[PDB]
């Protein structure tokens, strides 16, 4: 019915490795870290050809041929009503289930090194309970798993013939193996495939019904833009072999903007630290100060994130189920409520308080005389931010101790904190701020033109823009 | 063409509960093994069918008249069907792992007639008798109380069987009727019943 | 395993043309360098195939975008998907006024290589909009070869050069825009109506002025601003004609009003406002998540059939003839 868990004991790159699975399972992580070893465990679990073949010294963790190599799948079993797949099981199985655990499986694996014959004997197991594993029965080279589960492995003129063949590993999966429960193993089919292709395959694998089950290696962005109700699996790259879950899901309230957002974070889960910004005149001005300091910053692991528009929770949510850094740069704003004048919502602050796992504040209300307009209702507005950064100062301090970073008005006055004396000499006005403001697309770009070395400095070892510093990774302990 | 072949359109294409009404023996085996043969070419799922007979001359016959199946499709009497299928995988899931899991049919020197005497020499001594009275089936009484506890078991035989296949049916005890009506009525499998016209 | 010893086999090869091969002429072949490699280290290479000099002759076929991230000097063919093999050059180089925006631009117009119609728009508003009204009409753009490039601050030549010689189509929706000159009051410089005559191949106009009182400000100087761009919009039809002919789309004020021409009544509906133009106009990015989280679908239709977006009808290519 539902995959749960697998958990690899003494196997390769594996000391112990428990992941929570699900159907649909897609892993991703940098080279040589194990990822088609991890496809291996399912190939020497649940396929024949690979298993007939035994295990070797190298099959065992550091070559140290002592310990056991242990693999156990968790099956959830929880419907018996209405799904074809569970009296599949069921049918097979016969004698090891019992009523008062008729809702989780184990299917096991143990391989004990001989040491005189050189060989990796593979006893497979099956039970309901994690004790009392009988072994699977069998006669000549049959036994009973392979009666239940076909695993398909799919690995790569070119192209049009891979295409091909994909159809044609579906039209086998559909004629000739309706009666068994059928599992993809897709390693890499990102290879010599045109873009376009990449996302008609992440539509055809994400939105039809005939991928039911699949474990999906890859390194393509593109062939993640249709995902929704998958499990992601991320392997680290520490000095420990770390796998990270995360059933990522998206959410009936995003799903106007679904395409946004998995465009932007299928982009990001493939970096370490992740900046999260606004919109792209944060986008201009840090890949400018980014060019200018540390230009290889996205060699080693690091992201400029573009969100706009929402709430910091989903893409917050994924790269911490998945051990990625986030690190978030925002700015507090006064948003005008619809049908209302004169009373203001606390919007950034709304948005960081949201994020830390509290409720939304109370909508404040400041007048204004009428007459008073134009630039001097921009600074009494200004002067209310300020009041409110001074006054919530002890939740500031515990939004900057979960990397979130909050400004005072804005990204401009931080900046004029910053390299101010520079914007008084570019803009030549008395207000370098406000012209920056006027159009924020055209006069950044117009900004970054004329700076030059140590502005870019005066903006990186500043202490409004600590994101950066987060962001490079360079620390002073 | 014709009636001949609407009848035959009739007679095979069948999907529900099967009575014919005809005698014991006269070319019964063979339209037995047609039906089966096209139970078998008309299925393609991965469910299984039963045969149950009384005599092994008559299984070993059929065995020889079908040869090699395998879809796990099940061809014996009835006491191995019910020791194979129902006592032995589920005994230690419904009465606990007192009760032996290997055992054998020795009815040769106990006599005893009641349940409850039976109950203890299978707790006890581990072997099992035969009633006095002949009309009697202990086995699949323990088969009815063991499928009425079980939920694994009830689970497994409405996974797997399909169909039950039934011979000779005019000389029965009740007690089958009873487990193959609580085989019929709630995990929804089919029967096929041959029999006699009158006594015999 | 892999990756690894495709980089060591890198390092090999390199190694063999510095040693061995001092005395001869060494032109690299590489088919697809993407295959089994991350993205970072896509990254590198591609920093290491156009920054360092051991790469001086190379013919290189590829299929990824995030390998052309730091292409400068450089000589890009296309081949075409059309019924006669059709190969197009371009020389591409980045300038020396965008050095300071050259890795957006080569991100950006990275992913763009790949397409067949490219529609460019400013900002991410339009991404915001033209993503729902694409998923709700025609939700297999991208498959199809479409694409959407948001171009900000920036004056459009570069981008429409190297897809213009390439052969890939580019579609520009915009509009014009009266920015205000430093130190100076009262004199507006006529912005997008330049951008597009600089498209065109003609010289930038005229610094326009226009005066207000000084009391009238707020929501009525914005209203004289957009009188002034309809009677710009008016007096210059010729030129917006022949825009036209090139695929070049001007608004008249704004897209907001173009879009309260087209689904006003849904935009009183949602807001409940009398000026819900003005409302999303007071906050750009929030306002249009707002309101397309409460649009449908015949609303969407209404934005796609109308007059005034006939680049989302040249975007996906359906044509009456
Ligand atoms: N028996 C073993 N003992 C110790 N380490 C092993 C053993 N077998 C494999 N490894 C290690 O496991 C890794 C194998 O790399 P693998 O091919 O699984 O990585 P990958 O993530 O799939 O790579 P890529 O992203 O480049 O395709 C190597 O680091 C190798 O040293
Ligand atoms: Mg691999
Ligand atoms: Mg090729």
């Amino acid at each position: 019915m539902k995959f749960s868990n697998i958990t690899i004991k003494n196997f390769r790159n594996f000391e112990k490795v428990n992941i929570n699975l699900d159907n649909k399972n897609v892993i991703f992580g940098m080279n040589d870290i194990g990822k088609t070893n991890f496809l291996y465990a399912l190939r020497f679990l649940l396929d024949k050809e690979i298993r007939k073949f035994g295990f070797n010294k190298s099959d065992y963790h550091k070559h140290d041929t002592s310990k056991k190599i242990e693999i156990i799948l968790t099956l959830d079993l929880s419907n018996y009503e209405k799904d074809e797949d569970t009296k599949k099981l069921i049918s097979v199985v016969k004698g090891a289930r019992t009523s008062a655990n008729a809702d989780v499986f184990y299917i096991a694996l143990e391989s004990k090194y001989d040491d005189k014959e050189l060989y990796g004997n593979i006893i497979l197991k099956w039970g309901s309970e994690l004790d009392n594993l009988i072994d699977i029965p069998g006669r000549g080279n049959i036994n009973a798993l392979d009666n239940v589960f076909k695993v398909i492995y799919i690995n790569p003129g070119d192209g049009r013939r891979k295409m091909l063949s994909y159809s044609i590993y579906n039209y086998l999966a559909k004629k000739k193996y309706e009666d068994k429960i059928v599992i993809y193993l897709i390693e890499e089919p990102e290879i010599s495939l045109h873009r376009s292709m990449q996302i008609a395959l992440s539509k055809q694998l994400f939105e039809q019904s005939t991928y039911k089950y699949f474990f999906l290696s890859t390194h393509s962005p593109e062939l993640l833009y249709e995902m929704d109700n998958t499990r992601l699996i991320r392997v680290h790259s520490t000095e420990k072999v770390v796998c990270s879950s995360h059933m990522y899901n998206v959410e009936e309230a995003y799903g106007s903007v679904k395409k946004k957002l998995n465009k932007a974070l299928s982009s990001a889960l493939f970096a370490e630290r992740v900046l999260l910004i606004e919109g792209p005149s944060e986008k201009i001005l840090f890949e400018k100060v980014l060019d200018e300091v540390e230009p290889e910053y996205e060699l080693n692991g690091g992201f400029l994130l573009e969100v706009g528009g929402t709430y910091f929770n989903h893409y917050v949510c994924t790269l911490n189920d998945l051990g990625i850094t986030h690190i978030i740069k925002t700015d507090n704003d006064l948003k005008s409520k619809k049908g209302k004048k004169g009373v203001y919502e606390l919007l950034g602050l709304n948005r960081c308080l949201n994020l830390l796992g509290r409720e939304n504040l109370d909508e404040i209300t400041i007048d204004i005389p009428e007459d008073i307009k134009g630039k001097k209702k921009k600074e009494r507005l200004n002067e209310r931010k300020k009041e409110i950064f001074k006054q919530y100062k002890n939740e500031v301090g515990e939004f900057l101790g979960e990397r979130i970073y909050l400004s005072e008005i804005d990204l401009e006055n931080d900046l004029y904190s910053a390299i101010g004396e520079s914007m008084k000499r570019i803009f030549e006005n008395e207000d370098p701020v406000h012209y920056l403001q006027k159009s924020k697309l055209f006069n950044m770009v117009e900004l970054v033109n004329n700076l030059s070395t140590k502005d870019c400095f005066d903006v990186f070892e500043h202490e409004k823009f600590a994101c950066l510093k987060e962001l490079v990774g360079s620390d002073r302990g | 063409m014709i009636e001949d072949e609407m009848s035959r359109e009739q007679i095979i294409k069948d999907g529900g509960n099967i009575l014919v009404t005809a005698g014991a023996g006269s070319g019964k085996t063979t339209i037995l093994v047609s039906k089966i043969e096209a139970d078998l070419k008309e299925n393609k799922t991965h469910y299984s069918i039963a045969a149950v007979t009384f005599t092994n001359k008559a299984a070993k016959e059929i065995e020889g008249r079908l040869g090699y199946s395998s879809r796990g499709n099940f061809i014996g009497t009835n006491d191995g069907f019910v020791e194979s299928e129902i006592i032995r995988p589920f005994i230690k899931d419904a009465f606990g792992n007192d009760y032996p899991d290997n055992f054998t049919a020795e009815y040769f020197d106990n006599q005893f007639a009641s349940y409850d005497k039976g109950l203890q020499v299978l707790k006890y001594q581990n072997i099992l008798g035969t009633y006095s009275n002949p009309k009697k089936n202990f086995k699949f009484q323990l088969a009815l109380d063991i499928l009425k506890k079980s939920l694994v078991a009830r689970q497994y035989i409405f996974s797997k069987y399909f169909k039950i296949f039934i011979d000779e049916y005019q000389d029965s005890d009740k007690d089958m009727h009873n487990l193959f009506m609580y085989l019929k009525d709630q995990l929804k499998i089919k029967l096929f019943i041959v029999g006699d016209p009158k006594q015999s």
